[PDB]
């Protein structure tokens, strides 16, 4: 397994063979685009004719392919194809109590209509996150469950939970020039913590206004009174934002009607679009933040039940 | 200064000395190979018009992996040491169809004909995974191919012969 | 004979082995050039400047093509009020100004996209609402008016008034346009190979765009990946400029559209508006009816005028309205010039139909199956266009479909399941149709065939129509099989040509069946009647002993058949003559069950019944039902074309614009083909089966309002006779946002 290098009228790739060839290569070339499934960059170079005239093919290295299971969660490489995640997925909640999988099966809810098996066996993991489109569908789950994040540089390493900070602006991540990242834990869920997530199922426009959201509640041991609450939507703005202001103000709450209207109050401020938000649709996005909320609500009751 | 891309395509040894980077294996079957049964509809991923089975050893499962992949977003220059099977790599009019072939063709499933390679290499894919399908996955396997005549009933009509 | 069996569509087989050949797929000559269209930006705008300079730098970039590069005329389009290449002003974003062509596909891609215009903007109108405001229309309003309207609204109980607006729709045929050009050098003299329903004007266009004779040009199209409408006319904005790229270079030249640019560029189905009025009684019984429409046509007429008759047409649907007047206009906006789309204007003014019917249920608080019922026309009746209903087969259709979807007993429990239920809602409805058949336009119901024995005598049979997917072909074989009696792998039809079949109409309004069909047997009669000596000359002998028989004694095997449907010609200003030869009748019902909190939906199931008369085949016939249905379900429930507020189109692939997938059809999908019911008018008593299903699709619209109803009835204020505004498409936007409750306040 070597090094490849093909050149062409204009763009030069190189089939990286192992991990310090990509470190190596990302730090000669900070701004090369590394592709693993395409189907996002040659979505860019062909419709928004967007020219990349370096591109890195990390997807033979084996560390970007591992699926681990560890203690606090299953650690997937960033190449990994969203199928693979798919079906260790599907393996780990058949085998494990259903209270440990509550993220694994919002995960898995995103990935049920999410394209078909062609772009799923090639689409990686990373490319979703790292591509950061206001409407992707996965972000908003690893956001609201704190998906841990390896990233990693020529010498450099760090683990970081995902949270709001990580997408600054418009399709930026928080990674430095030199910086891969290079495995993804999804978080086994805890006693008395539960997940869901939803999904807008239309769309008109190319990467804005398709509600999207993950959302995770932690309760005290054996009650119905908040510890954790977190909720977070992609298609509500320029990239993938959580309702900290909102969700601060539920802590220590009971889980109770009051919770639900001053939610959907706290929603309709926060997440407020105006008239001319990119995208339009905004009585129905509106709705959609708080119907989906309700729709957790519910569901996180007869979780309790 | 540039490295050969080895592939093969139904069987058979594809070097390209002078791999493009821009190039999608797509243009490659209908362009240089001539392989005209793998369709363009739409270059974006959303109809699996071009739907091809891919083929290789995965060193990490240690076995050998098949699975379906949109030739119009494929790099060629992913494919090295991956095998291609075409609609034309399963079956001919010419030889003997493969039988996801016949059935598609004799339960109605075909009217202009121009989806029906994606879909016949869905199912295919789906068989060499999955010899004996459930009906859910019959449904399943097609969520990426898109069919603007039949209303798709006959399809998976045709093809729940597979299930059981 | 196979008349009446399921034959499969002759050439499956090979479509499942992807041995069929659609145009892009017909090998490359060695100086093969492919062309790539540039496309206004602007909706209306004059040109300023065009710079090619940096498209030359592009690697085998060969030229820039734009209207000063045109031998013959600038000016095309079915009324010719349209130009091939703009010259000083653009009309649309989509425009075409010009074309490069390139020495691969990828270079003329990347030589379009930095091909600079520099625009000055006028001013734009969009919308139907902003074209009315101007008064900018094509041509003038189209009417037609029955009884008295001021007698019948001063009889009437009650009014119900409104408007409603429903949305276009994109081909989306799985193969986009394409053309070859093959210029021969000699005499003008080119050969196109071309996906259309429509090689006469593409034949026509060509040569008028070149300025040489249409004997010159030869046409061919052996098969399309879809047409549905979409490349009945406007396939020759890539045909012409491709004819143009092969005369210039005189080499040959192809293109096929990307996804992005047929949808921006061909046209779709005519949006529509309208304003109705309906006067009823307590009853439920129509008296007076009086509905204006008005069709966003964009920047040509193109077939628009043909399609505002053809809504008027059918603003009756199948119920008998003593008092009636119905107007078109058509609106001449700053859009891609819109077209034919399977049903041809008739589904829009069907829906509008069926929208106030469903209003006046609502306001009589009757059940909407006894409305529609007591308000159907009777065999023998006469519509508003003063034609006669003969063999009006809907009250079977009714009636079957009744029993046979079980429609009572399942009303019962939907009713159940919405009061044990909050959040989410079923809904339940039956709707009919009735479908004209024949070009409203007499002069198109003409068709002719050429057929030829060979002396081994197989039989090849050449006609005016095309094969897009709906099965002609194997139609065809099966009528020459029958009338020569002989099997049908003797016979073979390659391809449509005009060089075999000259002036052939368009490839559309679902009669091609029924001419082609005619055509067929009249040439199959003639060699019958030719080889008749020979039979009885050798009674024990076989077709091939025959066949050669008669050529040995100097006997012609080669003849034409032509078929002009008679009787029809209808006046505007008598309102009489008939306008079609016969109607295509049908049946279906559809429940679904929707999310009050999502505005998502599953369609449950469908039960059709349809007249189509004796089948030429069944399984084909059935497909015909299946595929129109599910294409008319998508226009009234899923698809939806998004416009910038500029004019420029937002969805211009399948992640923007939503077609029917696997998981869209109805769980439970049943489709019946009334017996027992010949056809007198049409060949072998069959029916055109094209067109008549697609509305049929509206049923599972309706049936979306019905379970709204039952939400609003749940959440909001509970008038059971409350009215509220549902337009088409019925997506996941207006259903939720329709399902008021205590989130959307
Ligand atoms: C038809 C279709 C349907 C889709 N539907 C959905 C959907 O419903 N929901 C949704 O969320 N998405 C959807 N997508 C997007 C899909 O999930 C992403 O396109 C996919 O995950 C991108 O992965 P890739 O490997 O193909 O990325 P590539 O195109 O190869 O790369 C994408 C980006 O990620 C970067 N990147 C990749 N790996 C790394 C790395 N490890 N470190 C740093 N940067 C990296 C690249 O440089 C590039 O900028 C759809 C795409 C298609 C074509
Ligand atoms: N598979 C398929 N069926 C189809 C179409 C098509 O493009 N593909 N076009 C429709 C339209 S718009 C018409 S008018 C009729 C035309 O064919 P016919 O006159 O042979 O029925 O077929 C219909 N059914
Ligand atoms: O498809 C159609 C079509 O093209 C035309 C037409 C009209 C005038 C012309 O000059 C011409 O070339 C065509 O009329 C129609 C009338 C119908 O009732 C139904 C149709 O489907 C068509
Ligand atoms: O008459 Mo069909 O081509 S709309
Ligand atoms: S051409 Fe449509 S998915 Fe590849
Ligand atoms: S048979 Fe025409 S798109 Fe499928």
């Amino acid at each position: 397994p070597k090094q490849l290098r093909f050149e062409g009228e204009r763009v030069t790739w190189i089939q990286a063979s192992t991990l310090k060839e990509l470190l190596d290569l990302k730090a000669q070339h900070p701004e090369a685009k590394l592709v693993v499934g395409n189907t996002e960059i040659g979505i860019e170079m062909k419709f928004k004719n967007q020219l990349f005239p370096m591109i890195i093919c990390p997807a033979w290295i084996p560390e970007l392919n591992a699926v681990e299971h560890g203690p606090e969660g299953i650690s997937f490489g960033a190449a990994c194809a969203l199928s693979s995640v798919e079906k260790t997925l599907l393996e780990a909640v058949a085998k494990l109590p259903t209270q440990k999988t509550e993220v694994f099966r919002g995960v898995l809810e995103q990935l049920r209509w999410f394209a078909g098996k062609q772009v799923k066996s090639v689409a990686s993991l990373g490319g979703n996150i790292i591509t950061a489109s206001p409407i992707s569908d996965l972000n908003p789950v690893f956001m609201a469950s704190g998906t841990k994040l390896t990233i990693v540089s020529r010498g450099t390493r760090r683990t970081v939970p995902m949270d709001h900070t990580f997408f600054p602006s418009y399709r930026k991540t928080l990674l430095g020039p030199e910086e891969i990242l290079l495995s993804i834990e999804i978080p086994y869920s805890r006693e008395d913590e539960f997940f869901s997530a939803f999904k807008q199922a239309s769309r008109r426009e190319d990467d804005i206004a398709k509600v999207t959201c993950g959302m995770r509640v932690l309760f005290q041991p054996g009650s119905m009174q908040v510890k954790e609450l977190a909720l977070c939507y992609g298609g509500m703005a320029d990239r993938t934002i959580s309702a900290l202001k909102t969700t601060q103000k539920q802590l220590s709450k009971f889980w109770n009607e009051k919770l639900l209207q001053d939610v959907c109050a706290g929603l309709a401020e926060e997440l407020s679009l105006s008239p001319d938000a990119p995208g339009g649709m905004i009585e129905f996005r509106r709705t959609l933040t708080l119907s989906f909320f309700f729709k957790f609500y519910l569901t996180v009751l007869k979780k309790l039940g | 200064t540039a490295d050969e891309l080895v592939f093969f395509v139904n069987g058979k040894k594809v070097v390209e000395k002078n791999a493009d980077p821009e190039t999608t294996l797509l243009a490659y079957l209908r362009r240089k190979l001539g392989l005209r049964g793998t369709k363009l509809g739409c270059g974006e991923g959303g109809c699996g018009a071009c739907t091809v089975m891919l083929s290789k050893y995965d060193r990490l499962q240690d076995k050998i992996i098949h699975f379906s992949a949109n030739a119009c977003l494929a790099p060629i220059c992913t494919l090295h040491h991956v095998a291609v099977t075409t609609v034309e790599g399963i079956g001919s009019t010419k030889t003997r169809l493969h039988p996801v072939q016949e059935r598609i063709a004799k339960s109605h499933g075909s009217q202009c004909g121009f989806c029906t390679p994606g879909i016949v290499m869905s199912m295919y894919t789906l068989l060499r995974n999955q010899p004996e399908p459930t009906v859910e996955e019959i449904e399943d396997a097609f969520q990426g191919n898109l069919c603007r005549c039949t209303g798709y009933r006959p399809i998976l009509q045709g093809f729940r012969t597979f299930a059981k | 004979d196979t008349v009446g069996r399921p034959l499969p569509h002759l050439a499956a087989a090979m479509q499942a082995s992807g041995e069929a050949v659609y145009c892009d797929d017909i090998p490359r000559y060695e100086n093969e050039l492919f062309l790539r269209l540039v496309t206004s930006t602007r909706a209306h705008a004059k040109i300023k400047s065009i710079d090619v300079s940096e498209a030359q730098k592009v690697p085998g970039f060969v030229c820039f093509l734009s209207a000063d590069d045109i031998p013959g005329s600038n000016e095309t389009g079915l009324f010719n009020d349209e130009t091939v290449f703009a010259k000083d002003t653009v009309t649309c974003v989509g425009h075409i100004i010009g074309a490069v062509v390139a020495d691969t596909p990828e270079h003329a891609e990347r030589a379009a996209h930095v091909v600079k215009v520099t625009y000055e903007d006028l001013p734009a109108i969009i919308t139907i609402e902003d074209a009315i405001k101007n008064n900018s229309f094509y041509g003038s309003e189209l009417k037609i008016e029955k009884g008295d309207l001021k007698k019948g609204f001063s009889e009437a109980d009650n009014v119900v008034s409104g408007e409603l607006y429903i949305g276009g729709q994109d081909h989306f045929y799985l193969e986009t346009h394409c053309t070859i050009a093959i210029p021969k050098g000699e005499e003008g003299e080119m050969e196109l190979f071309v996906s259309t329903q429509n090689a006469m004007k593409t034949q026509s266009f060509v040569a008028k765009m070149l300025g040489v004779p249409v004997n010159r040009i030869l046409v061919r199209v052996k098969r399309m990946g879809g047409g549905f409408g979409g490349k009945e006319t406007r396939s020759t904005l890539v045909s012409v400029a491709v004819a143009l790229a092969a005369y210039k270079t005189g080499h040959p030249v192809r293109c096929m559209l990307d996804r992005n640019e047929d949808m921006l560029i061909t046209g779709g189905r005519h949006p529509f508006l309208a304003r109705y009025k309906v006067g009823f009684m307590k009853t439920g019984t129509i008296v007076a009816l009086e509905v204006d429409h008005y069709s966003n046509a964009g920047n040509s007429r193109d077939l628009s005028h043909s399609i505002m008759e053809r809504a008027l047409f059918h603003m009756d649907n199948c119920y008998k309205i003593p008092n009636i007047r119905g107007t078109g206009r058509l609106c001449k906006t700053n859009l891609s010039s819109n077209t034919a789309f399977r049903g041809f204007g008739g589904p829009q003014a069907l829906f509008i139909a069926e929208n106030w019917m469903s209003e006046v249920a609502v306001t009589c608080g009757l059940p909407a199956e006894e409305v529609r019922w007591k308000n159907m026309y009777k065999e023998g009746d006469l519509t508003h266009f003063n034609q006669r209903l003969e063999g009006f087969s809907v009250p079977r259709c009714w009636d079957e479909c009744l029993k046979s979807s079980q429609y009572y007993a399942r009303k019962s429990e939907v009713d159940k399941f919405n009061k044990e239920n909050c959040w989410k809602k079923r809904g339940l409805c039956i709707i009919p149709t009735k479908f004209g058949i024949s070009f409203t336009v007499p002069f198109l119901n003409q068709a002719g065939a050429l057929i030829h024995v060979y002396t081994d005598g197989s039989v090849l049979v050449s006609h005016g129509g095309t094969e897009m997917g709906q099965g002609l072909h194997t139609k065809m074989v099966q009528v020459a099989s029958k009338a020569l009696k002989i099997p049908i792998s003797k016979i073979y039809i390659s391809e449509t040509s005009t060089n075999t079949v000259p002036n052939s109409s368009p490839t559309a309004a679902s009669v091609s069946t029924d001419i082609y069909g005619q055509a067929v047997y009249e040439a199959c009669q003639t060699i019958l009647k030719r080889l008749e000596p020979f039979k009885k000359k050798n009674p024990d002998g076989s077709w091939e002993d025959w066949v050669m028989a008669a050529y040995q004694d100097r006997v012609s095997l080669s003849t034409t058949g032509f078929y002009r449907t008679p009787n029809l010609g209808y006046s505007f200003e008598t309102n009489s003559g008939n306008a079609f030869h016969y109607f295509t009748y049908g049946v279906a019902c559809s429940e679904v069950e929707i999310d009050c909190l999502t505005g998502d939906h599953k369609n449950l199931r469908t039960d059709i019944v349809m007249d189509v008369g004796s089948s030429l085949n069944p399984a084909i016939d059935i497909g015909q039902v299946e595929g129109a249905f599910v294409q008319g379900l998508g226009l009234f429930t899923l698809e939806e074309l998004h416009y910038s507020p500029e004019g420029s189109l937002h969805t211009r692939g399948p992640s923007t614009y939503k077609i029917p997938a696997f998981g869209s059809i109805p769980t439970e999908f049943r489709v019946s083909l009334l017996r027992d019911c010949p056809n007198k008018k049409a060949i072998y008593a069959s029916k055109a089966v094209g067109e008549p299903p697609l509305f049929l699709g509206a049923s599972v619209f309706f049936a979306i309002k019905d379970a709204i109803r039952a939400a609003r009835a749940q959440h909001t204020n509970n008038n059971t006779k409350e009215l509220f505004r549902l337009d088409s498409p019925a997506t996941p936007e207006k259903i939720r946002n329709a399902c008021v409750d205590k989130f959307t306040t």
